[PDB]
């Protein structure tokens, strides 16, 4: 380091943190490597307690800090001068020796000076820039999102529309070979009696049965055709969601470090939120 | 309608049908005009015949029942085969009408062959069979019991501050005895004790009524004749069981409002003949290896490919599976990620590793996985979204390890998600086939693989500790001190590992304090089997704990068999029916969080719901409104199939309520859509010309209201029901009580349909709402909220009870002049308030008023719901005082647009204060100004006081769907307005901070 003893304070402490609560912890440590650690004041705020969150098996383990007489520790007895002292005993030496189970080191700090790489006026025009192209992207987001769940309604009620035209055409087919069954003993009596009209007016029959039949098919036939193309454009639509989502995700971020970084320069709000 | 006909004979007839004509007409004109085809001589017998044909719904049902017209078949093409039954007729009847109750048809269950599903099936028709056995114990008074179940509350015990409204703890009654030579009907006023049993009413009743009707001097036995039953007059409540009468719903309402209570005596055979017999059959389908601790190998997973992926390779560089072995939410070990692959040929063929044994694998242990993409680039590189996801149960419904050949079709990532899992998110496989679908392999170990029984467990227990820093084992005061104050701790306050490692090193005096369980659950590391067996044995001898602290292990942090196990008979032995009944949605949400569909909490719902048809209702419309929602569509439709078969003949009524409800869906959806661009007067008129039609007016005219199933909605009133102008398109309807005597309570039952918004939201702050006025009122607090009714029948589509004389504060300030610049003097309300009562009434109409809103106030900055303007609250004509439209809640509008900390979400404007102060030109520096903040101190400690149940209640709709509830981060925002890190006296100085700087007035002590 720099000052190689405990001269580089709370504040010049890259890993300590300060005044954060649960949730923005969690989503510094998400999907860290084992090691990952910050320190942050204790959620009850009192002054000098501090609270150590470390990453261990995919789990944010918190642990707390004790102040008595002007020592810290981990448990009793306290035995460090400062919180410094104490986060560099267990940077260098692993966890395990306070409890066995805890077998880890302190290895990555999550920095605050690392989120600093990316003139009130100008930081407040970009802030509306970002802003804007965000909305714009959400706007696109969530019309994309209707659309999408539309097509999929659609697409579930041609499917069963499908399903029904198949029972249809089934129960026409065993309509058909209940006809040809049934032709089989009473088709040669109309050659006796010279009356051959009369199997002309069976085969009308037969004749109106197989072009309903075919015109069911050709009904299927074209819904199915329509529910091919319905679902490419879904495909379709799920790709441009794909496309759009990570790169409004990053872009909310900007947004979000910009206007953390305003705030925290001692700007009042009231000149921030009535430009949104 | 040209209908094309199908005879057995291979004959086919064109027959023309009327579309109001029934199946029997049908028949017989069919059979009339089959003798100028050919073939006709060979046809049969016309009584011998059925029709077939099939659906909108794509299904080939069978017409077994003749008494119904064409249209109501739903027929996908106009067509009809005539064919000869084959089966029994009355359970294909009973089958059909439990299909259009359901929304899809029964027999599609049976075309499913997971064996799980069933093994439901078959299995659940035993508690089937003791529900409706037990209903039938003591007919005919069983049978009136389950169907009108006593609306009682859980303790007689009654609270002080309505015990004074009381004379010298007694109730004025008002019996009506209906006579009826042709319609006369008398009434006899009483003086009787609160604690009184019905059987005193009436026997007091009998007695003033046999002292001077039809006589004025002397002429079984006179008294106790037995043969008459209470009911509340205008709406179908009845008092059946031997309870104190100040115990009941509807009589203690009537002591917190004062009102007047009106009662009924009906005769006990009329109501036994009211009802019939339940004829509940069982159906066609119920006719019909080494131990996981022997296998030493860390468990691994192979990933073998996915057949299709939606990403664009201009854009998405390379994609991956990330996998992750879960217990509830927490991982059990790392995460492990697959090697990177372009997005065209998703091949893997590998084998991922997990840092975990087989053996220490816990019983509810499941594999989460989701397909990624990486775009990376530049400088900031690592920028990964999920597309798909999907979680697998690693033991199934028989307690079997998974092995072999897997298929998975992945579900859409959920709209607001970030983290690239989703153990949250419900087990199994996609329906939908054209989803993507990823292979895996599990390992084969030469046998069968099956968690160990608990006898086994139960010795690893009591040997554990024989082989083996305070844990792994006279108790000293400074640690009980510890145990308490851990234990008064929110459900999801900050655990130390320090605070873990005490609370499982004391596990054995943690059972003098029942309470704690949630907390030493969370403390033991599920990964370990000796631990969970050592749990294991605690829990067999648990102390029993409270309905309230019950329902949390229910919910997604505690997984576990066992443990939900003991929640259900907890549930089981102390909770009373109008508290399972207030706490229904939340039980039916936790549902979702079961990995198998035979459990021990779906028996008791059903159980509950079958002996109890107030609860049942309730029951059917919950699991009705979300079977639109694909993850949850198998089981829920198991779990109502199930019911509407065992719940007998109130599935006609539910029939019924489901054809209003779709003809009123199909109207507003017409409305909605093909008429955007046109003007109000013709959508009326276009309205009123629907109506008109007698098949609507049938269908939405008598049946019982969804809302309240006490109520019956008679006829439609056409010159009372419209269009409003408000967001969306709503109707209000108005319904006629067909009940003798309306008059006392209300003669028509107006209803609000909209079709377009979701009401889950609004549901959980009204059933919040009424808790928070339950507690105040327990507590001595007399804050009258108006938690009105407000039901979610569908997918963005509910009812919402319509409060009676109320108007909107912009309505008032409307009516009464002024506009725009024109402050309308600030006055107008406290003007309207003085006009509509006046005299003595005055000054309880600013109690309730200042009541009221000292009850919304603290209620609205709990949590934390959309900003209120003057056309969300409504004031009635007494004073009261309430909001509608509650939208969103925790924020959620904020958050996203930027930071916005803690917001007041109902302000209190000049206008509001005047009210308050009655007319005084400066308000904040009045007796009435303080005392009105006093009140709202006190209700601010009194929620507080009670925050582990509302903590509890929102951690139970996580998995609901509701955008405003994904993760417990969103429940920070509950924790953070009460201060729940805070001690009281800070949390007392934060809440009028917070009053202060939304008002800038005296909210400083």
């Amino acid at each position: 380091n720099n000052g190689m003893n405990n001269n580089m304070s709370l504040q010049d402490a890259e890993w300590y943190w300060g005044d954060i609560s649960r949730e923005e912890v969690n989503e510094k440590l998400r999907d860290t490597a084992d090691g990952t650690f910050l320190v942050r004041d204790a959620s009850t705020k009192m002054h000098g307690d501090y609270t150590l969150t470390l990453r261990k098996g995919g789990n944010n383990k918190l642990i707390k800090i004790f102040h008595r007489d002007g020592k810290y520790g981990f448990s009793d007895p306290l035995t460090f001068s400062s919180v410094v002292e104490l986060i560099n005993h267990y940077r260098n030496e692993s966890l395990a020796q306070y409890n066995p189970k805890l077998d880890v080191k302190l290895l990555y700090p999550v920095s605050k000076y690392q989120q600093d790489q990316v003139n009130i006026e100008a930081v407040g025009k970009k802030l509306h820039e970002y802003n804007t192209q965000f909305q714009e992207k959400s706007r696109e987001y969530d019309r994309l999102y209707e659309e999408y769940t539309r097509t999929s309604q659609e697409i579930q009620m041609k499917r069963t529309a499908i399903e029904a035209f198949n029972e249809t055409i089934k129960i026409f087919e065993e309509q058909c070979q209940t006809q040809e069954r049934y032709s089989k003993e009473y088709i040669e009596k109309f050659k006796r009696e010279g009356n051959e009209k009369e199997i002309q007016r069976i085969m009308h029959n037969y004749d109106k049965l197989k072009s309903r039949i075919s015109e069911i098919i050709d009904s299927r036939r074209r819904l199915e055709e329509d529910l091919k193309k319905q679902a490419a454009e879904y495909r379709e639509i799920d790709k441009r969601m794909n496309s759009i989502k990570p790169d409004l995700i990053q872009l909310r971020k900007t947004r979000d470090q910009y206007l953390m970084w305003l705030t925290q320069k001692g700007v009042r709000q009231k000149k921030l939120n009535e430009w949104l | 309608i040209l209908v094309e006909c199908l005879l057995p004979n291979g004959m086919i007839v064109t027959l023309e049908c009327l579309r109001e004509a029934t199946l029997i007409t049908i028949k017989h004109e069919l059979f009339k005009e089959a003798r100028k085809y050919p073939l006709h001589q060979l046809l049969q017998d016309e009584s011998s015949y059925i029709f077939v044909s099939v659906t909108q719904e794509a299904e080939r049902e069978e017409f077994f029942d003749e008494t119904r017209r064409l249209c109501d078949l739903r027929l996908f093409q106009p067509f009809l085969k005539v064919i000869e039954p084959v089966g029994n007729r009355e359970e294909k009847i009973l089958n059909r009408e439990i299909g259009f109750a359901i929304g899809m048809p029964v027999c599609e269950f049976d075309m499913v062959k997971d064996p799980e599903v069933q093994d439901f099936r078959r299995n659940i028709l035993n508690v089937c069979k003791e529900a409706v056995d037990l209903r039938d114990l003591n007919s005919p008074h069983s049978r009136a019991m389950y169907v009108y179940p006593p609306n009682v509350e859980s303790s007689p015990e009654l609270p002080k501050h309505i015990y004074n409204k009381l004379d010298k703890g007694q109730i004025i009654v008002v019996i009506w005895v209906i006579v009826s030579p042709n319609n006369d009907k008398q009434k006899y006023t009483l003086k009787i004790n609160h604690d009184c049993v019905p059987e005193q009413v009436i026997a007091e009743a009998i007695r003033k009524k046999t002292r001077s009707m039809l006589l004025s001097s002397e002429q079984c036995v006179l008294e106790y004749q037995g043969k008459y039953i209470l009911k509340v007059c205008g709406c179908d409540e009845y008092f059946l069981e031997k309870y104190p009468l100040s115990q009941y719903k509807y009589i203690r309402s009537c002591i917190m409002l004062g009102r007047m209570p009106n009662l009924m005596l009906m005769a006990k055979e009329s109501l036994y003949s009211q009802l019939p017999m339940d004829c509940f059959t069982m159906p066609s389908y119920s006719r019909r290896t080494k131990s996981l601790w022997v296998i030493n190998s860390a468990l691994r997973i192979k990933i073998l490919c996915a057949t299709y992926v939606n990403v664009n390779i201009r854009d998405i560089d390379k994609i991956y599976v990330r996998t992750g072995i879960y217990h509830g939410g927490e991982p059990l070990c790392d995460n492990v990620n697959t090697q990177r692959v372009p997005c065209s040929n998703p091949r893997w063929n590998e084998w991922l590793n997990y840092d975990i044994y087989i053996p220490d694998l816990p019983r509810a242990a499941r594999l989460c996985l989701s397909i990624c993409s990486v775009k990376g680039r530049k400088g900031a590189k690592e920028e990964h979204c999920p597309l798909a996801w999907g979680n697998i149960n690693l033991f199934d419904y028989t307690d079997t390890l998974v092995s072999g050949k897997m298929a998975l079709n992945l579900w859409p990532v959920p709209h607001g998600l970030e983290d690239l899992l989703n153990p949250i998110g419900v087990t199994g496989s996609n329906p939908n086939k054209e989803t993507p679908c990823l292979e895996l392999e599990f390992d084969w170990f030469s046998s069968v693989v099956k968690f160990p029984d608990m006898s086994v467990i139960e010795e690893h227990a009591n040997w554990s500790v024989s082989r083996e820093s305070n844990r792994l084992a006279e108790l000293r005061e400074n640690d009980k001190e510890q145990l308490k104050a851990i234990s008064t701790r929110d459900p999801l306050s900050e655990i130390t590992e320090q605070e873990k490692d005490f609370l499982w090193s004391h596990r054995h005096y943690c059972v003098t304090i029942p309470e704690i369980l949630p907390k030493l659950l969370l403390s033991v590391k599920w990964n370990s089997r000796d631990e969970v067996a050592q749990m294991y044995c605690l829990v067999k001898d648990w102390p029993p704990i409270k309905p309230e602290q019950a329902m949390e292990l229910l919910d997604c942090n505690y997984p576990d068999p066992m443990v939900r196990g003991f929640a259900v008979r907890c549930l089981e032995k102390y909770l009373t029916d109008d508290k399972l009944s207030q706490y229904l949605i939340q039980l039916v949400q936790v549902l979702k969080y079961e990995q198998y569909l035979d459990n021990l909490l779906v028996r008791f719902l059903l159980k509950k719901a079958l002996t109890n048809q107030r609860i049942g209702h309730f029951f059917f419309w919950h699991l009705k409104s979300e079977m639109h929602n694909k993850t949850v569509s198998q089981r829920f439709g198991l779990l109502l199939e199930s019911y509407c078969r065992a719940c007998g003949m109130y599935l006609k009524h539910l029939n019924r309520q489901v054809e209003a409800m779709e003809k009123l869906i199909n109207l507003t959806d017409i409305l909605k859509q093909e008429k955007k661009d046109e003007t109000q007067k013709v959508q009326m008129k276009f309205l009123v010309e629907q109506m008109r039609r007698p098949d609507f007016m049938d269908a939405l005219q008598g049946f019982l209201s969804p809302l309240n199933p006490a109520h019956q909605l008679g006829n439609l009133r056409l010159e009372e029901c419209r269009i409003m102008s408000s967001a969306k398109r709503p109707l209000w309807l108005n319904w006629e009580n067909p009940d003798i005597m309306s008059e006392l309570l209300f003669q028509n039952n107006e209803i609000i349909f909209k079709n377009g918004d979701d009401l889950r939201q609004d549901m959980l702050t009204l059933q919040i709402i009424r808790i928070m006025e339950n507690i105040w009122q327990n507590q001595g607090l007399d804050l009258r909220m108006l938690p009105y009714g407000c039901l979610s029948i569908g997918d963005c589509v509910g009812l919402i009870e319509v409060v009676r004389n109320s108007h909107t504060i912009m309505q008032i300030q409307c009516k009464g002049g002024l506009k725009g610049a024109l402050q309308f003097n600030s006055h107008t309300l406290h003007q309207w308030l003085k006009d509509k009562n006046k005299g003595e009434i005055y000054d309880a109409a600013i109690d309730l008023f200042t009541r009221s809103c000292a009850g919304y106030c603290v209620a609205t900055f709990i949590l934390g719901i959309g900003d209120r303007h003057n056309s969300n609250i409504m004031v009635k004509d007494d004073g009261q005082l309430f909001h509608i439209d509650f939208g969103h809640f925790l924020d959620h509008k904020k958050k996203k647009f930027g930071y916005k900390r803690e917001r007041v979400p109902f302000v209190l404007t000049q206008d509001f204060l005047i009210v308050i102060s009655k007319g005084a030109q400066e308000c904040t520096k009045t007796r009435e100004f303080e005392r009105f903040q006093e009140m709202c101190y006190k209700a601010y400690l009194a929620i507080r006081q009670h925050a582990n149940l509302f903590i509890n209640l929102f951690s139970m709709m996580l998995g609901s769907g509701m955008p405003e509830l994904q993760s417990f981060d969103d429940i920070a925002y509950i924790r953070k307005t009460l201060a729940l890190d805070k001690t009281e006296q800070e949390a007392l100085e934060y809440f009028m901070k917070q009053m202060n700087d939304a008002h800038h007035g005296g909210w400083t002590t």
